């Protein structure tokens, strides 16, 4: 079994920045890919970004260029750098791997 | 196993394909490349799919 902890959410102004983190048990992110999802008012569980076991990345169309997914130097923590934030980006962000899901972290964007 | 092909397409249906992998994944999704047991297990590890996801039948 795998446990996951998202953090780094909060309340930020539109056009602002936020870096989310996901920790995962047993160093699993070093050898395993993962996904970020977000649940928004308009329909739940929208896919946001992936990073593979080797560090290759893919983003949803609406966050391309504004979001950057990466691993820390150790390879065991994943970051979602969210820049130029928009009201459509607010929601609970979940990290997942191997069918396991964290409890999520809230992102609210005020104008 | 044609189930691996369908499951692979299903996984990426709500996502976008990484450019470095777009070519290799598309061969699997279209039937051009072979889709064996070890390849399916490695693909699940690469993207963090649940173990055995690509071999799980549909109802």
């Amino acid at each position: 079994q795998v446990q996951l902890v998202e953090s780094g959410g909060g309340l930020v102004q539109s056009g602002g920045s936020l870096r989310l983190s996901c920790a995962a048990s047993g160093s699993i992110f070093r050898t395993t890919g993962m996904n970020w999802y977000r649940q928004t008012p308009e329909k739940q569980r929208e896919w946001v970004a992936l990073i593979t076991s080797h560090g290759t990345t893919s983003y949803a169309a609406s966050v391309e260029g504004r979001f950057t997914i990466s691993r820390d130097s150790a390879g065991t923590t994943v970051y979602l750098q969210m820049n130029s934030l928009k009201p459509e980006d607010a929601g609970v962000y979940y990290c997942t791997t191997r069918g396991y899901w964290g409890q999520g972290t809230q992102v609210t964007v005020s104008s | 196993k044609e189930i691996r092909r369908l499951r692979l397409k299903e996984w990426f249906k709500d996502k976008t394909l990484p450019p470095k992998e777009k070519s290799y994944l598309s061969q699997l999704m279209s039937g051009r490349a072979s889709f064996g047991e070890k390849a399916a297990r490695r693909i699940e590890q690469t993207y963090g799919m649940p173990e055995g996801y690509l071999d799980a039948e549909y109802a």
